[PDB]
RNA sequence: GGAGGUCAACAUCAAGAACUGUGGGCCUUUGCCUAUAGAACUUAUAACGAACAUGGUUCUUGCCUUUUACCAGAAC
C-alpha cells in the first residue's frame, strides 16, 4: 500500500544530480 | 547513501584563480541598487541609485559620462537591450520607463502595475519586456505598442527576480513565498514549480552557456537545470545570509554577494567555495552599511562590478599570478549535510 | 465606343538628390562592376495643403495656496 499514501513525493527529487559526475553537460 | 559520498570524493573539482580589489568609485549620493553593462562594447555601466538618478560610468577609466534623471523614487532595476539601442529602467514609482540611448530622452511609459516594480528583463529575441514587482504578477509588455500583452497569475507574494530565456520556459521567476516558477507563456501558466528553497528567493542568475539558473536564498545557493527542471547541483554554504545577488562568469565562476559584506565566490560545476572576501566599509560609514546590493560581469567576464550599500561601486579584478603556487582555497572538504 | 460623377476599392506620395525593370561579368542569393529600356504625382527662398489646428512626454520659464484649465520656447 506504500504506493498510495505519499504517492506524490519521492526521494530522488531531494538529491542533486551533478554531484554524481561533475561536467555532466546540460 | 554513502555511495553518493564516495561519488563526491572522486572528482576533485575545477581549479580557479582568486579575485582582488582593483578600483573604488564613489559618487552616488544614495545607495546603489542595480547595475547593468553595455552588452555590445563593454564601454560603460548603467547604475541605478537610491537618489532616483542613473549615473553612466565608463568601464575603462571609471569616469562618469552622464546622468539620467526622471524617476521620482528609487530605481530598483535597470536593464539594457541587445538588438536595440534601448535602456529599460524601472523603479518603486509603479512605472517601467524606456530610454532611447541615442538622444537620451524618455520614449515610452508602461502603465498598470499596482505598486513598485522591482524587476525588468528583456526577452532576447521577441521584442518583449518582462516586468515584475510587489504586484505578485509578471507582466509581459509588448515593446512596440505599450500593451501589457500577457499577465501571469502566479506566486502568492512579491516577485523579486525575473529572467528570460529563448526556448521553453521563457520566464523564470522567484518570489518571497520561497518558490521559483518556470513559466510557459503562450498558454500562460506554470510549466514547473521548484519549491526546494526554504525562504525568499532574492536573486537568480542565468548561466551564459549550460542553460541553467542559479537560485539563491538565505543560507543555501542552489542551482537548477532548465528544460526538465531538475535540481542539478547544490552549493556548499554555511550561513552567508543574506544573499543579495548572484552573477555567473563565462568561465563557470558563480559569485554570491552577502549582506554581511562577505563575497562568496564559487565554482559552478562543483559547488565548491574557493574564496570568501570581506570588503572595507568606508571612511565614515557604519558596519551595518557594508553589503553588496548588485553585481555583474562584463561581456568577457574578467572583471566584476559590485554596487554596495556604502554608496560606492567597486571593481574586482581576477589575479594574474595565481596558478598552483598558492591559489588553493578551502580545498574541497565537504561536511555531511 | 466617347463624355462625364462633390462614386467606390486597391496601390503610391519626403529620399545617397534619392525610381523601377532588364542584359552581361566577379564573389558566393545578397553584394560590387558594366550595358540597356521606361520614369505618373510631389519638391530649391525646398514640398503632397501657394493653407493651418489640437494632443502626449520631457525639459526651461510665466501666472502663483493646491489640481484641472493655463502663460511661451525647445526636443521627440
Ligand atoms: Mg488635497
Amino acid at each position: 500500500l506504500t504506493d498510495q499514501i505519499a504517492k506524490n513525493v519521492k526521494l530522488d527529487d531531494f538529491i542533486p544530480k551533478r554531484q554524481s559526475n561533475f561536467e555532466l553537460s546540460v | 547513501i554513502v555511495n553518493r559520498y564516495e561519488k563526491l570524493l572522486s572528482q576533485r573539482p575545477e581549479w580557479h584563480a582568486p579575485w582582488k580589489l582593483s578600483r573604488v568609485i564613489n559618487g552616488h549620493l544614495g545607495w546603489v541598487r542595480c547595475v547593468a553593462i553595455d552588452p555590445v562594447d563593454n564601454e560603460w555601466f548603467i547604475t541605478g541609485s537610491n537618489d532616483t538618478t542613473m549615473k553612466v560610468w565608463d568601464l575603462a577609466t571609471g569616469k562618469l559620462k552622464t546622468t539620467l534623471a526622471g524617476h521620482v523614487m528609487t530605481v530598483r532595476d535597470v536593464a539594457v537591450s541587445d538588438r536595440h539601442p534601448y535602456l529599460f529602467s524601472v523603479s518603486e514609482d509603479k512605472t517601467v520607463k524606456c530610454w532611447d540611448l541615442e538622444k537620451n530622452q524618455i520614449i515610452r511609459d508602461y502603465y498598470g502595475h499596482l505598486s513598485g516594480v522591482r524587476t525588468v528583463s528583456i526577452h532576447p529575441t521577441l521584442d518583449l519586456i518582462a516586468t515584475a514587482g510587489r504586484d505578485s504578477v509578471i507582466k509581459l509588455w509588448d515593446m512596440r505598442t505599450r500593451i501589457p500583452v500577457i499577465t501571469l497569475v502566479g506566486h502568492k507574494g512579491p516577485i523579486n527576480q525575473v529572467q528570460c530565456t529563448p526556448v521553453d520556459p521563457q520566464v523564470v521567476s522567484s518570489s518571497t513565498d520561497a518558490t521559483v516558477r518556470l513559466w510557459d507563456v503562450v498558454a500562460g501558466k506554470t510549466m514547473k514549480v521548484l519549491t526546494h528553497h526554504k525562504r525568499s528567493v532574492r536573486a537568480t542568475a542565468l548561466h551564459p552557456k549550460e542553460f541553467s539558473v542559479a537560485s539563491a536564498c538565505t543560507d543555501d545557493i542552489r542551482s537548477w537545470g532548465l528544460a526538465e527542471g531538475s535540481l542539478l547541483t547544490n552549493f556548499e554554504s554555511e550561513k552567508t545570509g543574506i544573499i543579495n545577488t548572484l552573477s555567473i562568469n563565462q568561465d563557470d565562476v558563480l559569485f554570491a554577494g552577502g549582506d554581511n559584506g562577505v563575497l562568496s565566490f564559487y565554482d559552478y560545476k562543483s559547488g565548491h567555495k574557493y574564496q570568501s572576501l570581506a570588503t572595507r566599509e568606508m571612511v565614515g560609514s557604519l558596519e551595518g552599511e557594508r553589503s553588496v546590493l548588485c553585481s555583474t560581469f562584463d561581456k568577457t567576464g574578467l572583471r566584476l562590478i559590485t554596487g554596495e550599500a556604502d554608496k560606492s561601486i567597486k571593481i574586482w579584478k581576477q589575479d594574474e599570478t595565481a596558478t598552483k603556487e598558492s591559489e588553493p582555497g578551502l580545498a574541497w572538504n565537504p561536511n555531511l549535510s
